[PDB]
């Protein structure tokens, strides 16, 4: 979990305040038909003859008014129907019911399967006549969005009574100093502080990182926040790297197929990347890659045209041994699946997905269900992070200890400033972190769905 | 939301309607002024603050005047009925991927060229109905779309016994497959959802979307699964959240455009509309001409709005006024 | 169409032809301007202090 | 409106008490959950954006809960009986300024320091009576206080006829002589006005006074021509817009406190106290206690506000509620 | 407007039915008599 | 402790003892930081140049 | 049970859960547990009281509360404002084998 | 075990009640000594070394006091119920080994990182019913699992026929096709083993497994052969392992940490608990507060065993007589 | 408590109660004297006492 982390980057504050950035997109738009009414404004059913003809006029009826005087605006079928606005729109409300005239030599009309709701309509051009002509068209704008993201805090305690100071230890059993990994190591230290200021350390390191990855939004959507401090005050807890992605472009998934995978990376890729650029590199656990294996033959098993001989497969090797002179080998693994376009699916199988500790749900194939988890974590490049941890400046962990006569902690033996005459100590430490994903569409992730709700 | 001028459009709510200016005491009261000549046209209505009047109509100079209904403003959302095709197979068959794709257009952005596609699986057993098969697609897509995670609603997913063609099933995340304990469903229903807003700033858009099927080996031969229709729609989106945000934007020509722009130096519009009702609308174009070189036009547009009970007698009455004061004769929807 | 964040208000505004001082208010690009050489302090003879 | 706090303060709107979890279908719905042990409190609210609870309060670390009235609340507004003292004259004097002097404190400022004083002169004549003298006083003093270019409602003018001395009448500066028919007239009351409101902007707050007179020579000497006699108040300002601002302030705390601050990009708050309503509060003071080291008492409170329908039904069936679910022995309203 | 506070004041509206100290403060409407207020 | 101006919005505020991120924000004291660093470009393959 | 984030018990084997921290069941953050106060004991069994936290208003299924479900420890969210002690650490010790002739 | 502390626990075994402390006579008498004002309760206990007498509670520092049963902390034992799935097959399909893989989590180490992994294989015939497969089933799995020799399978293993299916049938390495007569068996089941215990180095824990299949080939595809699904336990392990140890550690609070290290010359110290009986218990949680500036707690904890006997007669008197003396109201478990 | 907001502490050695907070604490003793009350005359008015 701490390398996942720091594949990541930081990004520096200056205070604990709420913040945003600006979201900016994409313009080209064409506007739905709401409906389509004859030359009585009689409205055109679905199963009705055509309309427009002999260039007949009709009016056509929108949400918005988008378009002009004067322009020839184009239906699904583009350019075969072409309508042109003869006439300023006349407002219903909100509707835009503009009147209309074919104006491309058609002469039988305009079936009215091509005048229902749902039709999409853009702007071809205001065409005039050569002489004592008259003004025609508009112009047309948009606006960008923002977004925002929080911060957390945590904290931990431990006390000890005072005679902990130079406590020494038998070690009839060695002493353990538990490790980040999980893995013990017998230790010589005969005072047992060294074994305290080791897992007050590393029990808020766990918890830093278990929140900065793992943390949940305790915010309602009118802003309130749902847990109370013990104090009174609401806890502010932000959302952690899984939290603020899953909540855009994320799958969940019952059975994998490299048929399924390839349809969403290929559209995707069609509607987002280029022809090139379409290598994934997908992150998976070792089950996964089984998964994939397994998969990309079923498919490639249905290659009935093909034949595939070991001369160039190698599925069958020759190795050197002493019960024969041919002596066979015999195994392979499929890795990666190059569909048809520049998408390409290679794999990156991390440790952190087959964790047994953290994943507690077990796939009935074997393992960790979160090892039969597909995450591609950076689709396409952007200039700057679309995933960093946050931090404040100065302002980012406090120590203190309460104690009363004696300090194992530091071997003080006297206090001038006493908190208390229990004849024990304290020690309290609270931070404050956050992290941001700027853009949860820019990652995709197939999920099983047994790790879902 | 932002809409297009003929270089002005007035909005007023016509809450209820009095026959004095004398009445005039609660702040949605309104009266069609006219003169027995019939040759000047106003309407006096009561504001959060005090009585105000609207431009004056020249009668004469009126270009059109037409009432629509609430009907003709609610957004129909649009939805498919999914099946599996008879000519592939007219059930399941076994082994095969049975997936299905949703593509969805204006996803976050506007344009067209802004997709998101959505899916969901079932991988069919031997035994397998169709009635089943339905179930297990509509559990996988809501998982998948109507999940409580997704930033936004995406679909509306439901299933149609057979039995009762007409009730629709409803499915979500939640649902599980015992909560269905028909045998005889015959479709997936797929219907787009009305998308948040919020007046002033969230203008109300909607996320269209077609269901793409893929292909199957059924007898050697990769084919298609199902087949997606288009189907009479059946649940509308008032014009509540449509109606507020046209008085917010119309009532800043009034009144105050710095809108809760430095935050506590301010200026506060009281609305009227509530979100939640359903509104008729009567919109009255007009134009203002001068003397005898500005003879060129200025088109002015005066909307007003009234609640539906279902039957439009708040807006009838109030036509049927303005026809009894200026010799109008707009129709009665 | 729809929100991407649980916490978002925008929505992508559009319109067409005519652009009146209501439209520029209607996509937050209008605010009062602070007059910040303008301050009155109120006129009081102050008997604190004394 | 800022206030003080023992370290923290909540509010949660009563607007219906329900029986259990499942009905709080409605915003504003509430209800208190304990223990069967009676250990711990909490209330489950309705929240427009869904469901809520309070924090636990540990009935053991109760310091007091009370339930306040809305009368207990309700501003009242402070009157001035005025009159002719009948030691220098009963009847005016035929040739004196009769001039009165409104001082008031808390002008525009917060101070005492900021001063303001508004007058009424009337000089009499021979026949005039008492009647005909508190006429033009209420005249010459709505003409400078209740008039329609004084950016505040200082104070409100009415006067008293000896045969109804119950009922008063006002005096604005629209008020005419002619309008003021009766002859027997004997003082002048002078209010305090509700001044203008504004959620989280401006607070409730009054500008006091006091009239002082000027002196008349009656007889070559100085002496004083009325007297200033307070009254039992009989007007109120109701608790309303003091209810709303403590909300306004309480949902700062388990919510945004950038209510507006960069406007486009806020978290709209929805608040759910309507400030033309009357509410009547429940205040529990509580704290909360750690353990061995940790004594120190975090103290809070948490306010509840239902309304008030002259009775005060919506808290007593609170109460009860509370009381059977917590023990806690609440003094019903 | 702003109020003084005991480390926090936190108000809940019934519109249908060392110390850190806390008060949670209910409001509810009154109808003449004090019904709804003495239901809490 | 009244309006002076028309549209005056705002009103002398005062509080006493402790306070809280609420009596500044209610104040106009806290305000979030706008990340300038920072600008979520949306991914499209623009076929509009074509 | 946690539904409108009203509190319930979750009984445990030992008492290896701090106040304050937020434990996490087989879902590992559907269902975030805060623990309202120490552990009270009954035995050998530690008692905890708890609460959902990550925005959840429907509570946890009866089927994630069953026998034999783990819980790990995911870190201890305290508020920004007068924020009183949380927390704890944790400790382990080695075994040993024989042989013989 | 090494239980924890709020800054302590100390316990006191009843086998008897005597209501004096001259009845006190064989070790474990105890009787509840509190005033008649209840201001002060303590125990007075037989120790096998003469008599001690319990810290003394201040009764207005009581935080909890609970009596809980026996049942309450007996470890059940997770059972299993191994079948053939019908969706796949209901009867074996011949030619494909039905390989079954028993995974351990916690293994010798305290992580579940280890882990570790016990088979069991059959390859299926023409004929093979179902009651046969499990036949070969189970005894491949107890000729792996219990082929140790040293302490005890992993597991324990049953059978369970149609005809009697509450009656259990054992299957261990020495048990024989032969042996094994009925037909009609249904499902095999798996049990987890009681591990061994020691007073002071080897507390009461378990291994927990989830039996996981391997796939097989039915009509065109890859299939797990069965499904392990959880059935109510029918075994508990009892209580008497898990009161002994937490004596032996409460008992240092009041004699000697030091137990065995310097092995002969250590103390003997006399545990009065049978660690083969069953025991219910009833712990205390009270503080003790200072006089000025001395307001600290020191909260502490007394736990009182007693042996459980059908109902449980020796704990209902004992919290009988503490409610008598202490004024408390413990409720009788 | 374990910061202090009065003198910019971030880390305290030995902390006063476990509360995240900070409270002064001001103490002056003062006196004031005349010594002959017959040496100043006063006019009092009679409305100002009693």
């Amino acid at each position: 979990l701490d390398t996942f982390l720091n594949s990541f980057p930081t990004r520096e504050f200056e205070d604990d305040n709420e913040y945003y950035w600006d979201v900016i997109g994409s313009s080209r738009r064409n506007i739905p038909l709401v409906e389509a009414r004859d030359e009585n404004g009689v409205v055109v059913a679905a199963n009705a003859a055509n309309v427009g003809v002999g260039t007949s006029p009709f009016y056509l009826v929108f949400p918005e008014d988008w378009f002009a005087d004067g322009e020839v605006i184009v239906g699904n079928l583009n350019q075969v129907y072409p309508f042109r606005i003869l006439g300023d729109a006349r407002m219903e409300g909100t509707n835009a019911v503009y009147k209309v005239e074919l104006m491309g030599g058609n002469t039988q009309g305009v079936p009215a399967e091509r005048l229902q709701q749902g039709e999409r309509f853009s702007i071809e051009f205001a065409p005039v006549e050569k002489e004592l002509s008259r003004k025609v068209g508009d112009v047309r704008f948009t606006s960008p969005v923002s977004m925002r993201n929080e911060w957390t805090t945590i904290r931990i305690q431990h006390k000890v009574a005072g005679n902990k100071l130079n406590k020494k230890l038998a070690m009839g059993i060695p002493m353990v100093r538990n490790l980040e990994s999980g893995k013990q190591v017998k230790d010589t230290a005969n005072m047992w502080m060294h074994y305290v200021d080791w897992e007050v350390e590393l029990q808020f390191d766990e918890y830093k990182n278990n929140a900065m990855a793992w943390g949940t939004s305790n915010r309602n959507l009118n802003g309130e926040y749902m847990n109370f401090g013990k104090s009174g005050n609401a806890i502010k807890t932000g959302a952690g790297i899984f939290e603020q992605t899953e909540v855009a472009n994320t799958m969940y998934y019952n059975t994998f197929s490299l048929k399924l995978l390839e349809d969403a990376l290929y559209e995707l890729s069609a509607s987002k990347l280029a022809m090139d650029d379409r290598l994934f590199v997908i992150k998976t656990g070792e089950r996964g890659a089984i998964q994939f294996h397994k998969e990309v033959l079923k498919t490639v098993s249905g290659w009935t045209t093909f034949v595939l001989d070991n001369n160039s497969t190698r599925v069958v090797e020759k190795v050197q041994s002493r019960l024969h002179s041919n002596a066979l080998s015999a195994g392979f693994q499929f890795v990666e699946y190059k569909a048809p376009n520049g998408v390409r699916v290679r794999l990156d199988v991390d440790p952190f997905y087959d964790d047994p500790v953290r994943n507690k749900i077990l796939h009935p194939m074997g393992g960790v269900a979160f090892s039969y988890r597909y995450d591609i974590w950076y689709i396409g490049t952007m200039d700057q992070p679309n995933i960093f941890k946050c931090k404040i400046k100065g302002d980012n962990e406090y120590r203190g200890y309460q104690w009363g006569i004696r300090n194992p902690f530091t071997g003080q033996k006297g206090n001038p400033y006493m908190s208390f005459d229990e004849d024990s100590a304290v020690i309290h430490r609270m931070a404050t972190l956050g992290v941001c994903v700027l853009d949860p569409t820019r990652t995709m992730s197939l999920i099983p769905a047994i790790l879902q709700g | 939301m932002v809409i297009s001028i003929n270089q002005v459009r007035q909005l007023y709510v016509a809450k209820a309607l009095k026959a004095n200016t004398a009445a005039l005491t609660t702040a949605g009261d309104i009266v069609p002024k006219a003169d027995t000549a019939k040759t000047t046209l106003y309407f006096q209505s009561m504001s959060p603050a005090g009585i105000v009047a609207s431009d004056k109509i020249n009668l004469k100079h009126v270009l059109y005047a037409k009432a629509t209904p609430s009907e003709a403003l609610a957004h129909k959302l649009v939805r498919y009925s999914v099946t599996l095709d008879a000519d592939v197979s007219a059930t399941p068959v076994a082994g095969q991927n049975y997936i299905l794709r949703l593509a969805f257009r204006q996803y976050i952005g506007l344009s067209e060229e802004d997709q998101y596609f959505k899916y969901g699986e079932v991988i069919a057993r031997s035994g397998m109905t169709a009635s089943d098969f339905y179930k297990k697609m509509a559990i996988s897509l809501a998982k998948n779309l109507e999940n409580k995670t997704e930033s936004t609603p995406l679909v509306n997913i439901y299933l149609i016994s057979a039995a009762a063609a007409s009730t629709d099933v409803p499915v979500t995340s939640a649902t599980k497959e015992s909560d269905l304990t028909a045998t005889d469903y015959n479709q997936i229903i797929i219907e787009e959802t009305e998308q948040p807003w919020v007046l002033g700033m969230m203008p109300q858009a909607f996320i269209p979307f077609t269901p793409q099927f893929l292909t199957i080996t059924v007898d050697g031969e990769d084919r298609l699964w199902g087949v997606a229709t288009v189907v009479t729609p059946t649940k509308t989106v008032p014009d509540g959240h449509l109606i507020a945000d046209l008085e917010y934007f119309c009532m800043g020509a009034r009144g105050d455009i710095y809108r809760g722009m430095g935050y506590p130096n301010i200026i506060k519009t009281t609305y009227l509309v509530d979100p939640g009702a359903v509104y008729d609308v009567l919109d009255i174009h007009y134009f203002y001409t001068g003397s005898n070189e500005s003879v060129q036009k200025s088109e002015k547009t005066i909307t007003l709005v009234a609640v539906d009970d279902g039957s439009h007698t708040a807006m009838n009455a109030l036509i049927g006024a303005i026809n009894t004061a200026s010799g109008l004769t707009i129709a009665t929807l | 169409a729809g929100k991407l964040g649980k916490f978002q208000m925008l929505g992508f505004q559009h319109w067409k032809g005519l652009t009146s001082d209501n439209h520029l208010g209607a996509i937050f690009q209008q605010a009062p301007q602070k007059a910040t050489n303008l301050m009155v302090q109120l006129l009081a003879f102050y008997r604190g202090k004394s």
